[PDB]
């Protein structure tokens, strides 16, 4: 294999002309390896039995146990963030037009990674997250008789824990698999440009490209090691810590930050299933947005008017999440899932010729 | 049942005729039901036991209605298990459940 | 009287036989089941009950649970903290020799550091008939509220 | 409606990045906590060892623990037995299940108060608010016997009596005994044994 | 999952001195808070007024219905605002 | 376990029946004595 | 990697006078996978807090579940047997004359599954297993606080459980990175035939080694049917099945079967460190049995003699093993250590000229 | 991890028939086992003798000391082994 690293970190020529934005992949693999390694690590002191109690327990009797905890919980949200903002980019600079295949391999990845995290907070055998899975489950309650069988018994118990656990273990294992998937491709079908052509600019990645990239990490690292030890932001809700009683409903019963965009596609939609099914339409109509074009051109480096409202109506979304089901924020909210679908629309659709 | 306390009660002739009497000021109640469509025989209420507000378990035969009262904070339920004081904001939940035979019930 | 299962009984009555042998085999003094009480048979009562507890009830195997026919008492948790105010100033004023063990309860508050706690207690006790037709209602949320995602909706497994 | 009022942000010493937690106030929030909370809260998950050498000394810490009478057991005839208490025992239960306290407040169970300086939006300021946010009830609002309004529980209407009253206990060090000091004290401990 | 926000020492204005509370004529010290309670309401006399007039708007209506509970809690986080910008002051 | 292997399903009632357990806590926090059912263990002569 | 599927296993050449000898391989490799499927399927039902009673609610309450824990324990000693025959063979022909980089490379996975075999035994948390694990940790008792690390405590408790079984359930995932680099070498230095030389009677894989090895396969299946439902023969000690008492000390505290060679050698060595050095020798000295010599011959296809004597070696270990420590045993036992040298040193030796 | 090992049908000699207990002069019925101990310590006379012989060189000894458990434990495996292969055809 060292001929293939030479190969593909040593030899490997990239153009000189890129920007701080095409370090962000190389975050995501990293902080990827860093939230394996410490749940591993966190799970030999921990297992399905009582997570509440479990977590009580590494954070006060092992030795630098909070330090595992903290980095588990805010380096995932530190993953979602570097991922979504890689999707921005790829969105901006339409990375999508020529590199599908890298496009494909990617989204195969947010697929896996969004059923990883969602499974994870239930390990923690708290309030929130025993009442936000019994949520989300009853939304394939049509689909006769699989609630049973995925949850295990009629109502979430030890049951449903022991089983999620090793898909949380074992799934992310298979993302770094699908991972080097994705390298291949970049690393086969040339990486974009901020410029729209191709032009002989290229430098090796070991000598370069990494010590920016690192430059790039290091930075990350700085603003995460504040959050790690002092939490300047909110980003793990506080009701959490409170013991699952099955015959209290929580106050809101809402997902971690990185679920609200999904969260108030279920909650404004008046039909449970649309909800869904809307949701389907978010994660799938984006991987075929240069299909039915025809022109000799990469919609690229305009002023990506269309892009600005697209990524600002995914922030909008989270925040009527946050907010309580008021029907103002209804009423509002189901106007931007109208602008997206014609935003979305203005992106599928081929010119005709004056 | 399933972890939940789900409260079985025969109902005399009075508390039956007691709902039946409220079944025609529906509307003027926080969660507008029907007795007809809480019950699957008069005779017989199965409900969950869990006050609407935060889930504390009501005490029978207590309140303004004879239905059931939650201490906690002083919800008043009817005899029909429909909120009719208090902080509560719904009716207690019917639970899942048919009649095998005319002396029998099976929950779930 | 008689339980509606008489394993109870029945193990009194055991109970009661194998004293009985062991004290007769250790001291060896006469052992003789239904005979006599003043040298033996002294568990004949204790069997004769379990034989009377035979009467049994109707479907004594069918036990259903049942919510208390009283419901929590009216002032329980001022009554508890004027109890705990009690104790303390008790374990205090034994700890350092204050007076304050005398005069424990006190008309003033000047002789007694528990008179407030206490005032507490018998004011909601004395409003109890006054607040007895009390609403205890603020804002309450409107059902369709209350049915929302993300409210009480889709909450128990199978929605 | 609108989600429960947000708690004010008060400026705790621990809050900064360089600062610690206040050993003079926690060691007054453990008084607190085991003169006026402990009658219907318990910390499961707090052991008198967790206080040994950073909140009182050791000999202190034995001298706490023993206070208090624990169920042990079983002895060698399979019997369950009493003894004091040691630096190894959680801190102390006040009733033997979620039952029986429930019967004991009006139906309404008090939260274990293990994590809940971290188990509400605000944090410890949710805390400090609820303790000194009790108030008369509102125009049109009537609460009934053992219900008390207060302005940052969920709904208004809570079923813990008014806990801090000035005068209700004399701190070792000799810090005036107002509410509001106990409130501060009992968040920074609470805040710390979280 | 924790219980605060962390911030710069600067933004945290934590009180620089103590002034030890006010001594009663009987001699029991008065609490800080209650003595800033006038001071507060008073800087947040725009919300009360809305509430007392909704007070005033309830007493007429000759049926049992009303409440003021809304226009109260927004006096309630005024006055709690102002009170923890300085009650820390007097306490230890 | 025997319910339809090694006795009927009325037969295994009365058997646990037979025993008293301990159950609760009540609504009092009280714990109380019930006559068995299918879903008991196999009662224990000792409690340890 | 359909293009290396192609090149590994429909074009690949394989001489055509190989025996079944050739075919325990691929019932390795197969064998393997079903363990590593078993084991992540009974883990889903499986609560490592207490492995006593776990095991007790996969057998009577989980549908099959009976399938799932035989299969697991039953699956482990067909591994070990399949293994151990597939040592004694290349022994036999001498396959580590000239092929030493697969013999390395198989020593290696033969380390890491001594390692998963015994914490296995460990989380079935029975007698047997608590009071062998406790014998085995004190062997190392001469590193200072080392077992306190490996314990987490003074005595072994789930604290030990929980932690071991991250070792079992991801040291398997390794064993099969490192088969793949076994099949490399293989692929790369061709194998050994049942002749001395290289011959051209080379027969693709698919259409006809495949064939045969699965004929193999299925008949190792059909016995192995036969003790997975009836347990024919006793491959599991029953004392396993009695509750953990850390006071009371089982009649006889042995190991699985396939562990009793290297039981036997610590329990007849009068020093404890010369009985694990000696356990260390065992599976170190075989590694170099070829290094030595200096003649243009591979020893192959004489009449094995000195092999045959090292594999009756093995058995009557084992036997001594089963037996209670009576002190004839033991005599007769260091006996047989002292021919193991002798004959290991006849392997090693290289001879004079006369 | 199982109570028996499988074998074929054939290899498992199985009562083919059933022969009542015998019924004592009171009427009780009586053990098959017990019936079978005479018998089966006959085919056992070999090591019933090894025994019997200890316990005399046992008495003999004007100490305390002597046991004569190994040879009874040989006795009874030998009297079991042979109770085992009959007594299953008295028993339902
Ligand atoms: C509003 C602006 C909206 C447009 C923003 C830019 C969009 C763009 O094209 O960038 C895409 C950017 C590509 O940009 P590019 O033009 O190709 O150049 C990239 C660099 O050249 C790459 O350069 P590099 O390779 O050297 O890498 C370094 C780069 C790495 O970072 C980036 O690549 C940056 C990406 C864009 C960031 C935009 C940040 C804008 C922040 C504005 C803050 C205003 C504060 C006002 C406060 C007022 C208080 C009263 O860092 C920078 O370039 C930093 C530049 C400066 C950032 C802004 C600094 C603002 C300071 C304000 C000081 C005010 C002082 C007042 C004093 C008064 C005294 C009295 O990448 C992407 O396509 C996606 C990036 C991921 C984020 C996308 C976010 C989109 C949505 C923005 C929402 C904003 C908030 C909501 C507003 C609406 C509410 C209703
Ligand atoms: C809960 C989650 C669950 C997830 C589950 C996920 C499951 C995923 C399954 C994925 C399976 C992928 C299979 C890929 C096969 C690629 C084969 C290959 O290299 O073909 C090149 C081949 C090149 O084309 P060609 O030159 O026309 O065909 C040359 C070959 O001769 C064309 O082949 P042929 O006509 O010579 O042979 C056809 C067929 C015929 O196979 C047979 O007749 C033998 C079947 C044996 C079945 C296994 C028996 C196991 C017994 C177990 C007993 C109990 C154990 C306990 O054999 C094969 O295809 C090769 C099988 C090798 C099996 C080795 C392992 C055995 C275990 O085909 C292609 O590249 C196109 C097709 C590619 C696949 C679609
Ligand atoms: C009233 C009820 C009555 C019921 C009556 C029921 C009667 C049933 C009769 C059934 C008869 C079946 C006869 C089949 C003949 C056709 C064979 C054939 O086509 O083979 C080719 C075909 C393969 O074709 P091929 O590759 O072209 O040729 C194979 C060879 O090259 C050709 O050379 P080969 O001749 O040597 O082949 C024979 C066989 C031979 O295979 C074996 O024997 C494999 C096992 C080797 C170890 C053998 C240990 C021997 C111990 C002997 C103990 C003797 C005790 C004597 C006591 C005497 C007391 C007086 O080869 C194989 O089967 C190959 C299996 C490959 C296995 C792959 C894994 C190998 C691992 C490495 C070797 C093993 C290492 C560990 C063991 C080391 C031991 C030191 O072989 C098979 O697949 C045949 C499987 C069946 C074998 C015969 C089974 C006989 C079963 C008799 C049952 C009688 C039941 C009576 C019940 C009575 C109740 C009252
Ligand atoms: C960029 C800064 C990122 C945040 C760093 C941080 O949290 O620093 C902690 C702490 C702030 O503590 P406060 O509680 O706010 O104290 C105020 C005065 N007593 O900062 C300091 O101690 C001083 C600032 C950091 C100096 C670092 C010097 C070393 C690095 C030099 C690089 C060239
Ligand atoms: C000592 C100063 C304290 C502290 C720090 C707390 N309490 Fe209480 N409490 C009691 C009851 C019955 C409840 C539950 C009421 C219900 O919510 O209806 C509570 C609740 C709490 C909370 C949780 C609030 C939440 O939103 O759930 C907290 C943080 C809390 N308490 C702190 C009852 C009592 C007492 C009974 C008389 C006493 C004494 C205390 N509490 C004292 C304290
Ligand atoms: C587990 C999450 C993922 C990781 C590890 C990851 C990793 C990377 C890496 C290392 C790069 C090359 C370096 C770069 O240019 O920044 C890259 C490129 C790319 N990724 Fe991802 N990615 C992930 C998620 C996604 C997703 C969800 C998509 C699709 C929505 C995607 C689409 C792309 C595209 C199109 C490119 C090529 C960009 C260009 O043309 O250079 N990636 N990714
Ligand atoms: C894509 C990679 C992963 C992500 C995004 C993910 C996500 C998270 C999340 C969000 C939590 C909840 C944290 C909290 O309770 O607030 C969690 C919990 C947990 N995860 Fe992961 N995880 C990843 C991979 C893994 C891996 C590989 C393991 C190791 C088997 C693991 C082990 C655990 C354990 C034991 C918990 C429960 C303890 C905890 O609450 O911190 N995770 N995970
Ligand atoms: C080289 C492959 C493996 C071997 C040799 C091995 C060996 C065994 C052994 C001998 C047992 C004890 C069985 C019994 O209690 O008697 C065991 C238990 C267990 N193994 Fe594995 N194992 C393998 C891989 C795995 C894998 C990949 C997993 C999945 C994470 C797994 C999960 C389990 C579990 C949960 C148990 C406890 C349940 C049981 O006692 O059956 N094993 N293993
Ligand atoms: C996890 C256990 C292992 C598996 C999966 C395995 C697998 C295999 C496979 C598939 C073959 C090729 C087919 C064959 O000729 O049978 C082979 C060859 C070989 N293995 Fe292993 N093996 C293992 C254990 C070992 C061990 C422990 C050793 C060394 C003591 C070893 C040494 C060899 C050698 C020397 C060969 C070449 C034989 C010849 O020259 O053809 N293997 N093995
Ligand atoms: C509590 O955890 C979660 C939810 O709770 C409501 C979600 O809505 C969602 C979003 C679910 C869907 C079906 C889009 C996820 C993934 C989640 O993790
Ligand atoms: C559809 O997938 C999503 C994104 O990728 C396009 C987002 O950018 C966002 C928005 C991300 C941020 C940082 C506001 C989310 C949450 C999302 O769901
Ligand atoms: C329980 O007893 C056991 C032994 O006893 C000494 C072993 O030798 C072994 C084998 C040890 C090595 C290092 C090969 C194991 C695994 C074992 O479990
Ligand atoms: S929980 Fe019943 S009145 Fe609030």
């Amino acid at each position: 294999f060292i001929l293939i690293i030479k190969d593909n970190i040593i030899l490997y020529n990239i153009n000189d002309s890129i920007n701080y934005l095409w370090n962000i992949g190389y975050i995501i693999m990293v902080v990827m390896i860093v939230q394996v390694i410490t749940g591993i690590i966190i799970n030999l002191y921990m297992n399905i039995n009582n997570g509440y109690k479990g977590i009580i327990y590494i954070i006060k009797e092992i030795y630098y146990g909070y330090i595992l905890r903290y980095i588990h919980n805010n380096n995932s949200t530190l993953i979602y963030v570097v991922v979504y903002l890689h999707i921005i980019r790829n969105l901006y600079y339409k990375t999508y037009y020529y590199n599908i295949l890298i496009w494909y391999s990617g989204m195969i990845m947010l697929y896996q990674l969004i059923i990883i995290g969602f499974i994870g907070y239930i390990l923690g055998w708290g309030q929130l997250s025993y009442w936000g899975i019994t949520v989300i489950i009853n939304l394939i309650s049509g689909i006769p008789y699989l609630i049973l069988l995925i949850s295990g018994n009629y109502y979430i118990t030890i049951v449903t824990i022991k089983r999620l656990y090793i898909v949380h273990f074992i799934l992310p294992i298979i993302l770094i698999y699908v991972e080097i998937i994705h390298v291949y491709y970049i690393h086969y079908l040339i990486n974009n440009n901020i410029v729209e052509y191709n032009v002989n600019n290229k430098i090796i990645f070991n000598n370069y490209i990494l010590v920016k990239d690192n430059n790039g990490i290091i930075f990350i690292l700085n603003i995460f090691i504040l959050e790690l030890n002092n939490n300047i932001f909110i980003i793990a809700d506080n009701d959490n810590l409170i013991e699952i009683n099955i015959l209290v409903t929580p106050i809101h019963i809402i997902p971690e930050w990185y679920y609200l965009y999904w969260y108030s596609i279920l909650k404004l939609l008046p039909n449970k299933y649309s909800g869904l099914y809307i949701v389907v339409n978010s994660i799938s109509i984006i991987n075929i947005l240069s299909e039915y074009k025809i022109v000799i051109s990469e919609y690229k480096n305009y002023k990506n008017i269309i892009w600005y409202n697209q990524i600002i109506q995914y922030i909008s979304m989270i925040y009527i999440g946050i907010q309580l089901p008021i029907i103002e924020y209804i009423n509002y909210g189901r106007y931007i899932i109208i602008f997206n679908i014609l935003l979305l629309i203005m992106y599928l659709y081929p010119k005709k010729k004056k | 049942w399933r972890g939940k306390p789900v409260f079985v009660r025969r109902r005399t002739q009075a508390m039956i005729d007691a709902a039946t009497a409220d079944d025609a000021i529906v509307n003027s109640l926080r969660d507008p039901e029907r007795d007809k469509d809480r019950v699957k025989k008069p005779e017989w209420l199965v409900m969950l036991g869990v006050c609407t507000h935060l889930g504390c378990v009501p005490y029978p035969d207590q309140g303004l209605y004879g239905g059931y009262f939650c201490p906690c904070h002083g919800s008043h339920y009817d005899h029909s298990g429909r909120i009719r004081l208090g902080p509560a904001p719904l009716n207690m939940e019917i639970p899942t459940y048919e009649f095998t035979d005319d002396d029998t019930i099976i929950l779930g | 009287s008689f339980t509606p299962t008489c394993n109870k009984e029945l193990t009194a009555h055991i109970d009661c036989v194998k004293s009985f042998l062991r004290e007769a085999r250790t001291k060896h003094t006469p052992y003789l089941p239904g005979t006599g009480a003043a040298a033996a048979d002294k568990c004949s009562g204790s069997r004769e009950y379990f034989a009377k507890c035979t009467m049994y009830a109707a479907a004594t195997t069918s036990f259903r649970r049942t919510m208390s026919t009283e419901m929590p008492q009216p002032c329980e948790m001022e009554l508890n903290l004027h109890g705990q105010c009690v104790g303390n100033y008790l374990t205090q004023s034994i700890r350092t020799g204050k007076a304050a063990a005398g005069a424990a309860r006190g008309a003033a508050q000047s002789e007694d550091k528990c008179f407030l706690t206490r005032a507490a207690f018998e004011k909601c006790m004395m409003y109890q008939k006054i607040t007895e037709r009390a609403t205890n209602e603020g804002q309450v949320e409107y059902a369709d509220f209350s049915r929302r995602f993300g409210r009480q909706t889709q909450t128990t497994l199978g929605a | 409606e609108k989600d429960p009022p947000s708690p004010p942000d008060w400026p705790f010493w621990f809050k900064a990045f360089s600062h610690c937690h206040d050993i003079p106030s926690c060691r007054r929030g453990y008084e607190v906590y085991r003169q006026v909370c402990a009658t219907c809260h318990a910390a499961r998950f707090v052991c008198f060892r967790h206080m040994v050498n950073t909140i009182y000394p050791e000999n202190r810490v034995k001298q706490l623990a023993a206070s208090f009478d624990y169920e042990d057991g079983p002895n060698d005839r399979g019997e369950m037995f009493t003894r004091p208490g040691n630096l190894l025992d959680p801190f102390p239960s006040p009733y033997p299940n979620e039952e029986a306290a429930r019967f004991a407040n009006q139906g309404a169970s008090p939260p274990d108060l293990s994590q809940q300086a971290a188990a509400h939006h605000g944090g410890c300021d949710y805390i400090m608010s609820l303790l000194t946010g009790y108030r008369d009830p509102p125009a049109g609002v009537s609460l009934r016997s053992g219900l008390y309004y207060n302005t940052y529980f969920p709904g208004g209407a809570i079923s813990m009596p008014p806990p801090l009253n000035d005068g209700a206990i004399e701190y070792e060090d000799g810090t005036p005994a107002v509410a509001s000091q106990m409130a501060k004290d009992v968040s920074q401990f609470l805040t710390w044994a979280q | 999952a924790r219980a605060y926000c962390g911030r710069f020492a600067f933004m945290l204005d934590y009180p620089k001195s103590y002034h030890p509370p006010r001594k009663n004529e009987d001699g029991d010290y008065v609490d800080p808070r209650t003595d800033m309670l006038p001071k507060c309401a008073a800087e947040c006399s725009e919300w009360l007024t809305e509430y007392n007039a909704c007070v005033q708007r309830i007493k007429m209506r000759t049926d049992g219905r009303g409440n003021c509970q809304g226009q109260y809690e927004e006096f309630a986080m005024c006055q709690d605002h102002c009170i923890a910008h300085e009650l820390f002051h007097y306490l230890k």
